[PDB]
């Protein structure tokens, strides 16, 4: 490198090329497999993360801690891409192709390291994970008899496998009842916006509750609403978008006037525009008055005087719920209340939860909505039960729309390793190293939930591997049993896709990782 | 014209779950109730609602 | 923009509302439906309304979107749903395609 | 062990995988659970000498300088400055044992650090922390079924207060105000029962007006079944003293109508400017007319209001107050009976509520005055007013009170109690024991640490006392297990008996359970993590 006069590229870009860099980016995934790598299985551990303002994040999801870690390695950010990936796709497995595509790497590093040329490896990383995917989707279990007991008991297991890796698996049963039975109210989107979440401090975790309307805190009440009543028995809801307050008429209204007569008659017109407003609401028949915009003291007040309640400032997302868990119409106008238009609810109460105060909308029959109610000893806590109440909803949204289950612990990659080995056992020999490669990285999942665990992974894993050399196609890891069992007797279900998923993910993300030869990052502005 | 080709990316499934739609996707939701319409006679406005 | 008393009363006679930002989206959607923009709010005459085979709201892996599709293998624009494990993947597949 | 990574590539290229990873810190293993264990064990030792009727009291001073004297844990907590992050899930914990109980924020603590301090040597044995989880979780279960098994049923009627009597003097045990033991735990429970939906529905706290102020002595705190308003009279030669009072609450200022919209009145000529004046003048007349005509006998209104309005007011016999809060206009209409009116062309003797008497309030060498609005029909707010001779024993009374309030809550919510001293610690490490006896050996380690981790509230009661903490807990766990009696505790005030039972030391079954249930979750959730990822950076 003799110095030029004039140089080609601004001054200060580094640049690295060839080999080496290669396998740099291979061991920076490593690094970043690592960084998630305990947070697996049952006996997965949590992760704190604090940022630079002091506020701790604890958390057990691998796509959350990886969003957390600040990485700038560029080759390191495709294993946190494909884990946002596979959190927005599927929501669970995203540790599992992180630690799948690290392994791939690993795997191939040694020939990497010998100069073998990138896309012999990438063509292989292809078939294998096309192989792959299609005996997962051919030894995939199905029901097909459409039982309504046999289908729900299978979205009940699903749940209670996502959900037995976190800190509310002792109440695991529990917790996967209220999620399938909150994803069942869903009509035909299930979409999350509909499934709502409170999170209330103080209280044990048994105490959370799933309630079959909707629910939300209270909202900046006014003087007089202590004097409104607190329980009704069949109200009539009106759900409102207005702002019932004295105010100007309009910003750019003016009123001229030349007249102490006219003054007064203009004083008495907004009183009475109020009055007028109020007494529409009233003689709807509603008891509950639920609205966007503010409302007003004098709006209290005088609901107050007709024994009905009054919220106002309710959030878009809870009023939306409200309707579609009663039955309304958000009514930007109160000159129609027509009986079509307003909600109904078997039971409406204001009741204290732990320092809070909260409006329940019970008895809805015809509700396409819930709302959940989270109880727990600290901010983190709840912000963990919630994510783990997201994986677990999001794997029974998937069960719902495909219902292909596989066993988990392990038996689903052993079983496509053997697979994979014996197809690679007839093929020329080049694309052999690598398809066994690949067959051989398949076993990380096992091999880490048994070193989390506490085993010896070593052993496990020969008995596994025999165990499905000589047949049994959903043979896993036992934790509680220190050994290995039928995961599929066990009730250990996770649905195909979630592993068709990881093992997309993660071969797209090694394809990408290793077709990459040099490195360039220009100066920062 | 090149311009009429439009391409749309969605993460999650991998390249091969590419389609193509004889349409237009927009990435975003609607702002009132009704989300789905069989027979639709779209009628369009440059000036706000 | 959508007023708040026209979205009500969008909603009270079962009328979708799709709003969009950009003038190139705009413009793009009435070559492919064929409607002409009004600049103001009067109905639309019988040449001037769109027309297409479905218009609905969907979720593709975490996004909500709004698909307007022909049912016929026609039109003036033709849209490619790019999908994809990695935001780098997918403009590198976005380039194949240009 | 720290620091990230440092490798920088086996071929000397650099080797940069996160930002500021050279600044950022990181433990990681058996290391970081030992941290945690030892920060929590740090703050639970801290916070155990504020346990029982012998506790003494953390003196905290803000960042402002402002000097805080308390006995409440949570309160103790939250005043605290911590970086470690256990330090905060321990203060978190607190928060929400009052949140949802408003009683033993201590307890949870101390209960917390023990189950730490037991979980450090099971993890020194090699067992996995999971493993201690679910053996705490397992002996939390039993001993929540054992606290049901012994509770007791206290009656919650108005008839007869006494059990309320003795629960609350219970909770108020350990606080300053014990010099005043039974007037303030009679004067919370009166409080609790007038602001309550007697169909076992919630307390609305909002009804229970709790104000202080400094002079008097501490003996002269009352109950006042009205509202007590910091305001007086509007003009000074009104009379003091107002009886059978018939109040009109006003929300609307005695002056003239000003539309809301934005307007401009024209005046053109002299007529005009005439018919303006007479029309103020009209006004003023005419509102001052129509607060008469119901026949109130004092006026309260919210927006203040001016010199006209206040001389017609006095002039008319009618004693008036101004600018009075939101939040005590409500609490005035709701212990009156009346109703808020929104201007004067509603008003009617229909929505005028009543009070037996209306007092302006001196308080010494102060000129400070205070009105009093009491002897109310049926009235269905509350207020506590307390004295004292410094404002930090005002205050300490304030959160003592709030305790005892927090106690009735509990119980409307709930009657099953158990009783304290330790008894009901003593009785369910007994069962834990007992059930640890009958299961697999693996978990009979965390059961029986969960057990030796509950014998810690008795023995920091007994030491607390100035008794030999191990010899007494034995002592009673002996003769808890000789004669079937799970009452018996540590008689930590020396009354010659150990049945907590005839000692009328009681305590809410749910606060207990609450108690177990926070301190299992926190640890099981602490001992969960297993890496800490720290900025490290210090900054300034
Ligand atoms: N009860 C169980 N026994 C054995 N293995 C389990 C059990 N529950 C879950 N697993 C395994 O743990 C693995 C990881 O699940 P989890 O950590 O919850 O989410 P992620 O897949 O994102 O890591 C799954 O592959 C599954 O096979
Ligand atoms: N008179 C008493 N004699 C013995 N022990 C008591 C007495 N009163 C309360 N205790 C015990 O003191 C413990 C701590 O109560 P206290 O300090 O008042 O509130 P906290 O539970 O918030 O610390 C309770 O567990 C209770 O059993
Ligand atoms: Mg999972
Ligand atoms: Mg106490």
């Amino acid at each position: 490198m003799m110095p030029t006069p004039v140089i080609l590229l601004k001054e200060g870009t580094d640049s690295s090329q060839g080999i080496p860099q290669l396998v740099s980016n291979i061991s920076a995934c490593q690094v970043i497999a690592e960084a998630v790598r305990t947070t697996l299985g049952p006996r997965g551990m949590d992760k704190l993360i604090v940022d630079g303002r002091g506020k701790a994040t604890i958390s057990n999801d691998g796509a959350t801690i990886l969003k957390l870690l600040d990485v700038v390695h560029p080759a390191a950010k495709t294993l946190v891409d494909i884990a946002k990936s596979q959190d927005a796709e599927v929501g669970d497995g995203t540790t599992s192709v992180t630690l799948l595509a690290a392994e791939f790497l690993k795997q191939v590093k040694p020939y990497v390291e010998e100069g073998l040329h990138p896309q012999i490896i990438i063509r292989a990383f292809r078939t294998a994970t096309q192989l792959a995917v299609n005996k997962i989707k051919e030894i995939a279990v199905t029901v097909k008899k459409a039982d309504k007991v046999e289908q729900r008991k299978l979205l009940e297991k699903c749940a209670m496998t996502a959900l037995s890796s976190k800190l509310i698996s002792q109440q695991k049963a529990f917790f996967a009842k209220m999620v399938v039975d909150a994803v069942m109210m869903l009509d035909d989107l299930l979409q999350l916006k509909m499934i709502g979440i409170k999170k209330v401090q103080g209280g044990a975790l048994e105490d959370s509750q799933l309630v079959a309307g909707v629910a939300f805190k209270k909202t900046f009440s006014y003087a007089g609403f202590e004097m409104q009543p607190k329980k009704y028995h069949n109200p009539k809801i009106a759900l409102l978008n207005v702002e019932l307050e004295l105010k100007a008429e309009k910003d750019n209204a003016e009123i001229r006037v030349h007249t102490v007569e006219d003054y007064q008659a203009i004083v008495d017109a907004e009183w009475n525009i109020l009055y007028d407003k109020l007494e529409k609401i009233h003689h709807s028949g509603a008891k509950v008055v639920l609205s966007k915009l503010p409302i007003g003291d004098v709006a209290t007040q005088y609901f107050a005087d007709r024994d009905m309640f009054c919220a106002g400032r309710v959030p878009e997302e809870d009023l939306k719920r409200t309707m579609m868990a009663c039955g309304g119409s958000i009514q930007t106008s109160v000159n129609a209340l027509s009986a079509d238009v307003l909600g109904r609810c078997q039971v409406f109460e204001e009741t204290q939860i732990g320092g809070e105060r909260y409006n329940f909308f019970t008895g809805c029959p015809k509700a396409k909505t819930c709302t959940f109610i989270l109880r727990g000893g600290a901010e983190q806590f709840m912000e963990e039960t919630e994510r783990s109440l997201h994986d677990a909803i999001m794997i029974v949204r998937r069960a719902i729309k495909n219902d292909s289950v596989v066993a988990g612990g392990g038996a689903i990659e052993m079983e496509l390793s053997k697979y994979l080995r014996d197809y690679s056992r007839t093929i020329p020999g080049k694309q052999q190293l690598l398809i066994g490669a690949y067959a051989k990285a398949l076993e990380i999942i096992p091999r880490q939930l048994c070193d989390n665990a506490g085993f010896d992974a070593t052993n496990i894993l020969n008995k596994l591997r025999a165990r499905h050399a000589q047949g049994g196609t959903w043979y896993g890891v036992d934790i509680n049993n220190e050994d290995i069992a039928d995961n599929f007797e066990a009730f250990v279900w996770e649905p195909a896709m979630v592993r068709i998923n990881a093992l997309t993910a993660a071969s797209e993300a090694a394809c990408l990782i290793v077709s990459v030869d040099e490195t360039i990052k220009n100066p920062r502005s | 014209n090149v311009d009429n080709i439009r391409v749309c990316k969605i993460l999650g499934s991998g390249i091969s779950s590419s389609s193509v739609l004889h349409g237009m996707v927009f990435k975003k939701e609607t702002e009132g109730d009704v989300t789905s319409v069989k027979d639709a006679k779209i009628a369009v406005y440059s000036c706000p609602f | 923009k959508v007023a708040d008393m026209a979205l009500h009363y969008a909603n009270k006679y079962n009328i979708m509302l799709v709003r969009l930002n950009s003038k190139w989206d705009l413009r793009r959607l009435c070559k492919t439906v064929g409607a002409t923009a009004l600049p103001r709010l009067t109905p639309p005459v019988l040449e001037e309304m769109g027309h297409c085979d479905s218009v609905y709201l969907s979720e593709v892996g975490d996004t909500q979107v709004v698909v307007f599709k022909h049912e016929k293998e026609d039109g003036a624009i033709s849209t490619i749903v790019l999908r994809g494990s990695t935001d780098n993947l997918m403009d590198d597949i976005e380039r194949a395609v240009d | 062990a720290s620091m990230g990574t440092l490798a920088f590539d086996e071929y000397g290229r650099p080797f940069l995988i996160i930002k500021d990873q050279d600044r950022k810190s990181r433990l990681m293993g058996l290391e970081a659970l030992k941290s945690h264990i030892m920060a929590a064990k740090a703050v639970a030792n801290t916070m155990r000498t504020s346990l029982g009727p012998n506790g003494l009291d953390k003196m905290m001073v803000d960042k402002d300088g402002d000097v805080t004297v308390t006995n409440d844990g949570a309160t103790i907590l939250s005043m605290m400055d911590v970086d470690h992050q256990i330090a905060k899930l321990m203060v978190e914990l607190s928060k929400s044992q009052d949140d949802e109980i408003g009683d033993g924020t201590t307890g949870v603590v101390v209960l917390a650090g023990a189950l730490l301090e037991e979980a450090e040597q099971l993890l020194d044995r090699g067992i996995h922390p999971i493993r201690i989880a679910d053996g705490y979780e397992q002996a939390a279960r039993v001993a929540i079924e054992h606290l049901d098994k012994i509770s007791d049923s206290v009656l919650v009627d108005i008839k007869d207060t006494e059990p309320l009597i003795q629960t609350a003097k219970t909770t108020l045990g350990s606080k300053v105000v014990n010099s005043c033991h039974r007037q303030m735990a009679e004067i919370a429970v009166n409080a609790v029962l007038t602001v309550a939906d007697m169909e076992r529905r919630d307390v609305d706290f909002e009804l229970i007006k709790v104000e202080g102020k400094v002079g008097g002595r501490l003996e002269d705190t009352k109950l006042i079944k009205g509202v007590i308003v910091d305001k007086d009279f509007s003009h000074p030669q009104m009379p003091k003293k107002v009886e059978d009072a018939k109040i009109a609450i006003l929300t609307c200022p005695f002056e003239p109508p000003k539309p809301k919209t934005k307007h401009k009145l024209d005046v053109t000529s002299v007529e005009d400017y005439k018919a303006l004046q007479k029309y103020e003048k009209e006004k003023f007349e005419e509102m001052i007319q129509q607060i008469k005509e119901t026949g109130a006998n004092l006026a309260i209104c919210q927006w203040g209001f001016d010199d006209e309005a206040n001389h017609l007011l006095l002039q008319n016999n009618l004693p008036a107050v101004r600018w009075v809060g939101g939040p005590e206009i409500e609490l005035i209409a709701i212990a009156t009976g009346g109703r808020i009116v929104p201007r004067f062309s509603e008003l009617t003797a229909e929505k005028l509520g009543f009070a037996g008497l209306v007092q302006e309030i001196s308080f010494g060498t102060t000129k400070d005055k205070m009105l009093v609005i009491e002897q109310c029909k049926n009235s269905r707010a509350v207020t506590i007013f307390i004295r004292g001779g410094n404002k930090m024993i005002i205050e300490e009374a304030k959160r003592s009170l709030h305790d005892a309030l927090c106690v009735i809550r509990n119980l409307i919510r709930d009657n099953r109690v158990v009783y304290g001293g330790g008894a009901a610690e003593i009785s369910c490490a007994l069962a834990v024991s007992q059930e640890a006896d009958k299961c697999p050996t693996l978990e009979q380690y965390a059961m029986r640490a969960f057990a030796d981790a509950l014998e810690v509230i008795p023995m920091a009661l007994s030491e607390n006392s100035g008794m030999n903490p191990i010899q007494t807990m034995t002592e009673v766990r002996a003769r808890q297990v000789k004669e079937m009696n799970p009452a018996l505790g540590i008689d930590c005030l020396h009354k010659g008996t150990n049945d907590m039972k005839q000692q009328h030391v009681i305590e809410t079954l749910i606060g207990k359970k609450q108690q177990i249930s926070l301190a299992t979750q926190m640890v099981r959730m602490i001992l969960k993590i297993d890496d800490i990822r720290k900025p490290g950076e210090s900054e300034e």
